[PDB]
C-alpha cells in the first residue's frame, strides 16, 4: 500500500507485500524483472480459496490455485466432505450389505432375504443353509 | 434421455473427482467404477450433480489402471470415461517452502512434504511416502541471472553470496511420468 | 470350451449332460431336484421326443462311476416366441420324469430372483461357463467337463468392441456378451445350454445360458449367452404347473 511519501523509500518485500496488500506496480518495484514479478503475483494475488471454509462435516481445506482441496475425516467424501458414508444403505450399493437378496424401503431401513432353502441370520444380512444340499454351494469345497 | 459426455478425470494429490455434461434435466445419474478385472462398484447414487468424488475407490490402489462410467436415467444409456491411473496422472499440487536456513555461504530450502489424500494406518500419507524415490524437487531461485537446482529429497543446499538476498521457487517433479510432469511452481519466499 | 481346462470332479455339480438317441447333445444346467434349463434351440431338430435323456454327476465321457444318475427328459419348454433356426429367447425348461438324487456331486444352481440379478450379478466381472463341448472351433468335443472364466460386458460395449459385421444376428435385451476378443477363449457349439454362473458372497447362481456367437473364440467376437433374469418369473410360473401329455410344449412369453 501507498502511504505519504513512502515511495521515496526503496522497495521492501516485508514491508510491502507482508505486513501490508501490495499491488502489482508495488511488486514490480521491488523484484523489477518481469517474469520475477509475475512468478511472485501469480500466488500472492491468488487468494485464498480456503476462507469460505468449504470442506464440510470436520475435513481439512487445502489450498491451491485458484482451486482447493478437501481432506475428509474416514466417514466422509466428496468434494467438500459433503457425503455421508453412513447414509448409503440402499440395495444398489453393494447389495445393500446383503448376502443375498435386498429389499429397499422408503422411510426405513433397507431389509435383507434369502434364496429357498436359506434362512436370514440374527444380523439381518447373512444367509445360512436350512437343507443338506442348498443351491449354489459346492459340497466337495465346503 | 441422454447419455453423459466429455467425462473428465479432475485429481490433485489424489484427490480425484470425476466430472461430466450436460446439466440434468429431467434425469439423475448413477457412477461405476472398477479395474479391469475387479467387480463393477457404484458411487454417487441417483445424484442430480455432474460430478463424483471417486478418491475412496482409488486412493485403495493407486497404481492400479480405473474405468468408471455414468448411467443415466429419467440397460440405461452410460458413457465409459478416459482410462484413468492415479500413480500416473494425479497432478502434483503446488508446493510450499517450508523455510531456509543461512549457514554462513549456504542455504538450505527446505519444501513441506505436504500430504495426500491416499490414507494408510489411519492417516494421510504424504507425497514423499508415496512416490518414494519417483518425485524430485528442482529449485528456480535468483540473486535479487536465473539459476535452478534440482534434489531427491525434500531439501536443497545452494551457495549464495554473503550480504546479497534470493529469492526461491520450488516445483514438484515426477521424472519417470509422461503427463503431468510438473506441478505449478510454489509462492516465492526470499530470504 | 476354448481356452478353458478340466472342472475338478464335483466342482462343476449343477452341470447337466443332455443325449437325444444315446448321442451327445448339449449341456444344461439343474435349478432343483426336477427342473434343467438348457438352451432352446438345443432342439431343432429333435425327432424322436421320448429319447431325451438327462445325466447328472457327470465328468469324465469315458469312465462311469456311481455319480452318475440319468433321467428321461418327460417336458420340454420353449418359449412361444422363439424361432428354430435363430437365436432370441434361446432357453428351455425341461422337467425330468424322476427328480435326482442330491448328493456331492449333483447339486442344483440357484436361479436368482429378478431385480438381485439385474443390480447386483450382472455387474459382479467373471462368472464360470462350462460343458463337453468343442475344444477349438470345428474341432472335436471334450472327455472331460471344461470350465472357463469369462468377463461380462454391458451390450453397448460388446457393439462397440466387436468388429462390425454384415447382417449377422442382433444382441437384444435377451441377451448379453461375455468372454474375450482376441479369440483366446470362449465356449462353443457343444456347449450349448451350459451354465455361465455367478459367483457372489458364498453363493452361484444362474445368470446365463449358452447360446451363440460368431464361430468360436474369433477375433473381434464374444460369446453371446441367453439373459436369464429376463425369465425367472417366466421359469417359476412354469416349474409350479402341471405337466402336458406330450414332450413338446411351448409356452407364452412374456
Ligand atoms: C456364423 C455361423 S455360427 O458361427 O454358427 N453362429 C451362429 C449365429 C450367427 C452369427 C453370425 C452370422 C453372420 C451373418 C452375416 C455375416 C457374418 C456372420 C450368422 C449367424 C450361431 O451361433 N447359431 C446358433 C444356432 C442357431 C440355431 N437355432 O440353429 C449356434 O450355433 N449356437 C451354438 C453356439 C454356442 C456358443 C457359441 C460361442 N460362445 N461362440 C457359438 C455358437
Ligand atoms: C470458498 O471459496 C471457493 C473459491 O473457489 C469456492 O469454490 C467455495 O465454494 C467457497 O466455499
Ligand atoms: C484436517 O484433516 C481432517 C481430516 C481432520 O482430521 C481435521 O481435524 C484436520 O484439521
Ligand atoms: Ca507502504
Ligand atoms: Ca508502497
Ligand atoms: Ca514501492
Ligand atoms: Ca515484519
Ligand atoms: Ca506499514
Ligand atoms: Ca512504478
Ligand atoms: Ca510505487
Ligand atoms: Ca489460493
Ligand atoms: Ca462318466
Amino acid at each position: 500500500a501507498n502511504a505519504f511519501l513512502e515511495e521515496l523509500r526503496p522497495g521492501s518485500l516485508e514491508r510491502e507485500c507482508k505486513e501490508e496488500q501490495c499491488s502489482f506496480e508495488e511488486a514490480r518495484e521491488i523484484f523489477k524483472d518481469a517474469e520475477r514479478t509475475k512468478l511472485f503475483w501469480i500466488s500472492y494475488s491468488d487468494g485464498d480459496q480456503c476462507a469460505s471454509s468449504p470442506c464440510q462435516n470436520g475435513g481439512s481445506c487445502k489450498d491451491q490455485l485458484q482451486s482447493y482441496i478437501c481432506f475428509c475425516l474416514p466417514a466422509f467424501e466428496g468434494r467438500n466432505c459433503e457425503t455421508h458414508k453412513d447414509d448409503q444403505l440402499i440395495c444398489v450399493n453393494e447389495n445393500g450389505g446383503c448376502e443375498q437378496y435386498c429389499s429397499d424401503h422408503t422411510g426405513t431401513k433397507r431389509s435383507c432375504r434369502c434364496h429357498e432353502g436359506y434362512s436370514l441370520l440374527a444380523d439381518g444380512v447373512s444367509c445360512t443353509p436350512t437343507v443338506e444340499y442348498p443351491c449354489g454351494k459346492i459340497p466337495i469345497l465346503e | 434421455t441422454v447419455a453423459a459426455y466429455n467425462l473428465t478425470w479432475k485429481s490433485t494429490n489424489f484427490k480425484t473427482i470425476l466430472e461430466w455434461e450436460p446439466k440434468p434435466v429431467n434425469q439423475v445419474y448413477t457412477v461405476q467404477i472398477s479395474t479391469k478385472s475387479g467387480d463393477w462398484k457404484s458411487k454417487c447414487f441417483y445424484t442430480t450433480d455432474t460430478e463424483c468424488d471417486l478418491t475412496d475407490e482409488i486412493v485403495k490402489d493407486v497404481k492400479q489402471t480405473y474405468l468408471a462410467r455414468v448411467f443415466s436415467y429419467p440397460e440405461p444409456l452410460y458413457e465409459n470415461s478416459p482410462e484413468f491411473t492415479p500413480y500416473l496422472e494425479t497432478n502434483l499440487g503446488q508446493p510450499t517452502i517450508q523455510s531456509f536456513e543461512q549457514v554462513g555461504t549456504k542455504v538450505n530450502v527446505t519444501v513441506e512434504d505436504e500430504r495426500t489424500l491416499v490414507r494408510r494406518n489411519n492417516t494421510f500419507l504424504s507425497l514423499r511416502d508415496v512416490f518414494g524415490k519417483d518425485l524430485i524437487y528442482t529449485l528456480y531461485y535468483w540473486k535479487s541471472g536465473k539459476k535452478t537446482a534440482k534434489t531427491n529429497t525434500n531439501e536443497f543446499l545452494i551457495d549464495v553470496d554473503k550480504g546479497e538476498n534470493y529469492c526461491f521457487s520450488v516445483q514438484a517433479v515426477i521424472p519417470s511420468r509422461t503427463v503431468n510432469r510438473k506441478s505449478t511452481d510454489s509462492p516465492v519466499e526470499c530470504m | 470350451i476354448v481356452g478353458g481346462k478340466v472342472c475338478p470332479k464335483g466342482e462343476c455339480p449343477w452341470q447337466v449332460l443332455l443325449l437325444v438317441n444315446g448321442a451327445q447333445l448339449c449341456g444344461g444346467t439343474l435349478i432343483n431336484t426336477i427342473w434343467v434349463v438348457s438352451a432352446a434351440h438345443c432342439f431343432d431338430k429333435i425327432k424322436n421326443w421320448r429319447n431325451l435323456i438327462a445325466v447328472l454327476g457327470e465328468h469324465d465321457l469315458s469312465e462311469h462311476d456311481g455319480d452318475e444318475q440319468s433321467r428321461r427328459v418327460a417336458q420340454v419348454i420353449i418359449p412361444s416366441t422363439y424361432v428354430p433356426g435363430t437365436t432370441n429367447h434361446d432357453i428351455a425348461l425341461l422337467r425330468l420324469h424322476q427328480p435326482v438324487v442330491l448328493t456331492d456331486h449333483v447339486v442344483p444352481l440357484c436361479l436368482p430372483e429378478r431385480t438381485f440379478s439385474e443390480r447386483t450379478l450382472a455387474f459382479v466381472r467373471f462368472s464360470l461357463v462350462s460343458g463337453w463341448g468343442q475344444l477349438l472351433d470345428r474341432g472335436a468335443t471334450a472327455l472331460e467337463l471344461m470350465v472357463l472364466n469369462v468377463p461380462r460386458l454391458m451390450t453397448q460395449d460388446c457393439l462397440q468392441q466387436s468388429r462390425k459385421v454384415g447382417d449377422s444376428p442382433n444382441i437384444t435385451e435377451y441377451m448379453f456378451c461375455a468372454g474375450y476378443s482376441d479369440g483366446s477363449k470362449d465356449s462353443c457349439k457343444g456347449d450349448s445350454g451350459g451354465p455361465h454362473a455367478t459367483h457372489y458372497r458364498g453363493t452361484w447362481y444362474l445368470t446365463g445360458i449358452v447360446s451363440w456367437g460368431q464361430g468360436c473364440a474369433t477375433v473381434g467376437h464374444f460369446g453371446v449367452y441367453t439373459r436369464v433374469s429376463q425369465y425367472i418369473e417366466w421359469l417359476q410360473k412354469l416349474m409350479r404347473s402341471e405337466p402336458r401329455p406330450g414332450v413338446l410344449l411351448r409356452a407364452p412369453f412374456p
